[PDB]
Order: C-alpha cells, then sequence, then structure tokens
RNA sequence: GUAAUACUCACUUUAUUUAAUGUAUUAAAGUAUAACUGCGUUAAAGUGUAGCAUAAGACUAUACAGUAAGAGUGAGACCUAUCAGCUAGUUGUUAAGGUAAUGGCUUAACAAGGCAAUGACGGGUAACGGUAUUACUUUGUAAUAUUCCGGAGAAGGAGCCUGAGAGACGGCUACUAAGUCUAAGGAUUGCAGCAGGGGCGAAACUUGACCUAUGGAUUUUAUCUGAGGCAGUUAUGGGAAGUAA
C-alpha cells in the first residue's frame, strides 16, 4: 500500500510475535509483488493458464514454472516477470 | 408439502422415533409429472437459487441416434412396448427413462441387415429412451441393433 | 340509484337522478352490455349507453369477471379490482360485488357512445382541454412538424413547457458504444502476445 | 419441547447451491402503469368510473478464488428389572419418480431379514447441550439461568407467496381457546422487543435523556438506530478508607 502524497510505501507481513507490522520500503521495491502458484491447467482453445493464491489468472508464461514455484508480479502491467523454482 | 427428511423413520433396532422441530424448506419435493404422447407442451420450473428446470407434460418427435452409421435424425413416437418397474404404464402411454418405444422409419436411412429388414418393410422401428424426460425436458435415445434386440423381445407382450 | 355519466369526446362528467319506475328496467344486465337510452327517459331519446362500473350501498365495488348478484370474498392479488397493494407478493382477502345488476346497486358508471337528439347543457356543451403532453421526441415531432430538431426552441417560437426525454436515451446509447471501443483493443493485445509466445516455443 | 437425529472432537463431500467481493473470458424501432386534472361512495376500515390520459423502467452467458449454508461416517454423555424379548416400510435386491444434491426419501415386484443381560423395548425428569469461571483435592469430584459459541419457539396446530437465503410471525390463509369497535349492513388484535400495569408468590428497579464512544443498513465525514452508551431506584457482593493524635 502507498500514499500518493509524501511517497510513503509499506510492505505488509507478520512480525515475530504473531502480529501485523508495516515496514517502510524503497521505490525500487515498490513496483513488484510476490505470490505463489497453487494450480495450473490448459483452458479453452488451447491456452495455458496458471492460478495463484489470490485468484489472478495468467496465461502464456514460461513452461519451466511448476505447480509449487513462486512468481513475481509487476503490479502495473499485470504480467509475470520473474519466477523462483522450488527446491 | 412433500418432504425428503429422515427424522420420521424408525431406528435400526425397531424402536419409535420422536420429532423436535417443524418442517424445513431445505428438503422440499414435488409431485410426479407423467409425460404422455400428443401435441407438444413444455412448462418451466423455478429451482433453488435460479437454475430453471424444464418439465414436459406431453412429448412428441423425440431425437434418436443410429449406432452403425453414426447419424442422428428425428422420428415420431407411436407406442410403448415395455416398462421395467410398473407394467400399467403401457396402457396409459407414459414415457419415462429406459422404456422402449416404436418409431416411424420414414426419414431414417438404414443399412441392409437381416433383423431390421422385415420391420423396415413396414413403417416401424424400435428405440429405447436414455434421458430423464421430466427434468431435462426432451427425449433422446438409441436404436436397437444386434443382441440388444435379442434381450428385450423376450419381454414383449406376445 | 343515481347514474354517473361521462363524455369521452368532450371530457366532461356529470351526475343525474332517476325516477323509481325507470329503475326496474335496468335489472339483470351484465357489466359491459350496451342498451338504448329510450327506455330510461324521454329526455334521453336516441342515446346509446354502456355500463362500465358501479358501487354498493356500503361502498363495495362491482367486479367484471364474477357473474353473480351477491357479495363474494375472493383472495385478491396485485392489480385486481378492490385491492391496492403496499408490499410485494402479499395477497389477502377482501369483499367485492358481482357483475350483474340487481336492487342493491347504488350508483352506475355509464359511457356515452352515440349522441341523441337533445344536447346536454353541462355534459355535451363545453369541452375540457387536455393537460399533459408526451415526453418522447418522436411523437412530439409528429404533432408539430419541425425538421430542424429545436424542440424547446420552436415551441418557444410557438409561444406550458414540456421537457423531452431524447437526452436521457442518448446518454446510455453513448455508454453502450463506449464499452465496445475498449473491449476490442483487448483482443489485439493478447494475440500479439500469443504470436510472440509461440516464437520461442 | 428434545436422553439423542441436538452438542463437542476427528474425517468425507468426484454427491451439492450461493445476491453483495476479487481476477479473468464472451455478447450487444415497437409495447403498460403511477404520481396529476376532474366526477363520486360508506357509521367506520377502505375502495370506484373517465382524460385513444401522461413519465423514468422492462422486454448477455460462464470459469477460478473468497464468504455463507446443506448432507454423511465413527466415538462420547442422568435415575429405573415391581420394564426380558422387541420390530412389518421394519432389513435387503432390481427398477423408476422427486430434490441443488447421496439415501425406503416415496412407489411397483420379489425375498426373509434387522436388534438384544457389553441391558434391546418400555417408564420418569422439579433434563437446552458445551464453555470462560468458582470451590474441594494426593491419580480427580461438584456446581456452571449468569461471559462467549451452538440449537429450538413467537396463544395452540397446519399450509403457502415473494426471494440469492423464510415453512418468516413488529408478512399473508384456514380451524380451536379468549376477545374489542358499530349508526347493526360489517371491520379488526398477538409486549418470551424497551418502559409500565394485573394475577401468582417467601421472592426482584425509571410509563427517564441521547447518537458522545463500539457497530449494522451495497462508498456510513449530517439519515435512522429503546441494538448500544449516560444518568436515577435498591444492605447483590468485592475493594481504598473514617469516627482521633
Ligand atoms: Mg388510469
Ligand atoms: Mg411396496
Ligand atoms: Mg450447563
Ligand atoms: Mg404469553
Ligand atoms: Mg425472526
Ligand atoms: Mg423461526
Ligand atoms: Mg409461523
Ligand atoms: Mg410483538
Ligand atoms: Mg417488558
Ligand atoms: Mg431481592
Amino acid at each position: 500500500l502507498s500514499i500518493i502524497k509524501t511517497d510513503e510505501h509499506y510492505r505488509v507481513f507478520y512480525g515475530v510475535d504473531k502480529n501485523f507490522t508495516f515496514i517502510k520500503i524503497d521505490k525500487e521495491e515498490a513496483n513488484f509483488k510476490l505470490a505463489k502458484v497453487t494450480n495450473k491447467k490448459v483452458m479453452y482453445e488451447n491456452v495455458p493458464y496458471i492460478f495463484t493464491n489470490d485468484g489472478a489468472c495468467f496465461k502464456y508464461c514460461d513452461p519451466a514454472i511448476n505447480i509449487n514455484d513462486t512468481v513475481k508480479i509487476d503490479l502495473e502491467t499485470r504480467l509475470v516477470v520473474d519466477y523462483v523454482s522450488f527446491k | 408439502g412433500i418432504n425428503h427428511r429422515g427424522e420420521h423413520k424408525r431406528k435400526k433396532s425397531g424402536g419409535k422415533s420422536v420429532l423436535h422441530r417443524k418442517k424445513r424448506n431445505n428438503r422440499r419435493g414435488s409431485q410426479m409429472a407423467a409425460t404422455k404422447v400428443g401435441s407438444t407442451k413444455v412448462v418451466e420450473k423455478r429451482a433453488r437459487g435460479g437454475n430453471k428446470k424444464y418439465k414436459a407434460l406431453r412429448l412428441n418427435e423425440g431425437e434418436f441416434l443410429y449406432k452403425s452409421g453414426n447419424i442422428i435424425n428425428s422420428s415420431k413416437i407411436i407406442e410403448v412396448m415395455y416398462h421395467p418397474t410398473n407394467n400399467d404404464y403401457v396402457r396409459t402411454n407414459t414415457i419415462t427413462k429406459s422404456s422402449v418405444v416404436k418409431i416411424s422409419s420414414e426419414g431414417i436411412k438404414i443399412q441392409d441387415e437381416e433383423d431390421l429388414k422385415e420391420m423396415y418393410e413396414k413403417g416401424y422401428l424400435y428405440a429405447v429412451i436414455n434421458s430423464r424426460p421430466g427434468q431435462v425436458g426432451k427425449a433422446e435415445g438409441e436404436i436397437l441393433q444386434g443382441s440388444k434386440l435379442e434381450f428385450y423381445t423376450n419381454l414383449f407382450k406376445k | 340509484m343515481k347514474l354517473n355519466i361521462a363524455d369521452p369526446v368532450n371530457g366532461t362528467q356529470k351526475m343525474y337522478e332517476i325516477e323509481h319506475k325507470a329503475q326496474l328496467k335496468l335489472y339483470n344486465k351484465k357489466i359491459g352490455d350496451q342498451f338504448n337510452g329510450d327506455i330510461l327517459d324521454e329526455k334521453f331519446n336516441g342515446y346509446v349507453f354502456e355500463i362500465t362500473g358501479g358501487d354498493d350501498a356500503q361502498g363495495f365495488p362491482m367486479s367484471k369477471k364474477y357473474l353473480t348478484p351477491n357479495r363474494i370474498r375472493p383472495l385478491l392479488s396485485k392489480g385486481d379490482v378492490g385491492y391496492r397493494c403496499r408490499r410485494k407478493g402479499v395477497r389477502m382477502r377482501k369483499s367485492v360485488r358481482g357483475a350483474i345488476v340487481s336492487e342493491e346497486t347504488n350508483v352506475l358508471a355509464i359511457i356515452v357512445i352515440k349522441k341523441g337528439d337533445n344536447e346536454l347543457e353541462g355534459l355535451t356543451d363545453r369541452s375540457n382541454p387536455r393537460t399533459h403532453l408526451p415526453k418522447k421526441d418522436k411523437k412530439l415531432r409528429s404533432m408539430f412538424n419541425i425538421p430542424e430538431g429545436e424542440d424547446i426552441v420552436t415551441y418557444l417560437k410557438d409561444l406550458p413547457n414540456i421537457k423531452p426525454t431524447g437526452h436521457i436515451h442518448e446518454r446510455k446509447r453513448a455508454q453502450k458504444e463506449a464499452s465496445k471501443k475498449a473491449h476490442a483493443e483487448r483482443k489485439a493485445r493478447n494475440e500479439a502476445q500469443r504470436q510472440q509466445w509461440l516464437k520461442t516455443y
């Protein structure tokens, strides 16, 4: 989340004692976003698809991305940019 | 009106049962719609959360499939020959699932087989329904060929 | 009974009173049947009249489709004669009157079909002017033949102001074409990705 | 009211439905009734006939997440032998109808199965189940209307419309028990919602002010809110203290 005024950006994940925290980050980290694949199948008219945790659908990605690997969402063009495999 | 609950029946041991709540709307039933033969007629239903159902009161010109040549063509419906559970439906002419009938062979183009040839001189052929008429709203089925014809014809009226 | 009459071509309605010996002539007549006005009075010669409604002595209205002389209590719903609804799908019982006319009818609603010999001084003489105009521009342009589509302006040039509705239906018709512009370019973008996606693989 | 079908815990639902939410795919001239104007009706409660009357409106389909709910399997739970045999849609097979869905859930045909001293079948309860929380303790007992989660009912019974979701009761229909208004033709009511009165008893409070704070009603900064706060009456209990040095 961010404010358009004052250029303040935060990433939301848990602290250490099971509580919500907000950590100020940089504008180079303010672009992208991380998520994790849960399911993948081919839809109508022979188009591949990859389903993430939040419910976004993505097509025509790299075939080296498997069911459990994580992705990197650009958040502005809504395109899969980078992935990290699971090992 | 008609419920499908299970709270009224006896136990496994045979003792009586007791109720504690009134009738719910979740388990709700309807009466039997017997599909006859005549001029065509379709009414609509309303089910839980939209999802419209179609019921057919009087049905005519059902669709059937030829198994050997693999084409589909329409025919008329004349008579019913056999019904499995209740044998009174044959005198009232009601069409349900898996009940064999007698159809016109006008538009059908048959191959030359030994068994179908003698009925093909007349107008009639045989078919068996495979769809739920009261809930889908239209009949579809297969044409009897081969040893499947040998099984049903022992059960005919004679 | 006192009769209520109205003029459809003039827009005037009035009430009148009958002698008792003409009241027995009107017995056993279904709502919706015409009759000649000679049997009612000498003043009403040459008049054609038709019954369309009436009330009871206790105020209960008469229905059209029940075909009985006496009172009935059916389960009315929305839109029938006798029940004005305030919720949705909520139907209840009331009390109405049947169609055929007997001695318990109190008033009668009578339409005028054909004018007789003599003119009525309050009913047939004066005309009452109309009050409202259509808002739709297509039937507004047919009555006033103006081609340049200045509906309020040429009416001001004709000069009771009328507000047309051509602006409202133009607004959603513009928004309906707004979707087709943005939707079509979406189909170009995925296809440029698709042909690019199959170049590597 | 219900001794378990309700509740708690561990599993299944490829056997199922979901308005408002998120990300995506697809498609795109003609036709009523109100408010208005004008004639009326009845003790009341409500209702009628006209002006070719006259407005806005109505005549895309699916996926996957996400919330919500339905349906199953197994195990646990008070007293009684002056309650020892019980069960006939009861147990099973085939087939069909119906439901959003599995299933004797209902109906034809056939067969004789199913449960019990490890307590079946009966009878009683001055019996809503767990839980936060109190006591007393050497492997644990007893209370738990009271905080919170879950289930059932709106005088007693039954039936149904609208709707994504009601067998709804500050929604409708009928019967039974109690009534109230009237010009005698008819019309009408459900305080186990907040105050308050009557009866019953040994036994339990103001016919009070208000959207300040926490929330709900499809964006809730000004609309509504007897939900919820703020004050008055009472030896219901627990604290920090007085009546001297
Ligand atoms: Mg009108
Ligand atoms: Mg039977
Ligand atoms: Mg308890
Ligand atoms: Mg009471
Ligand atoms: Mg309620
Ligand atoms: Mg209820
Ligand atoms: Mg009820
Ligand atoms: Mg009440
Ligand atoms: Mg009270
Ligand atoms: Mg007391």
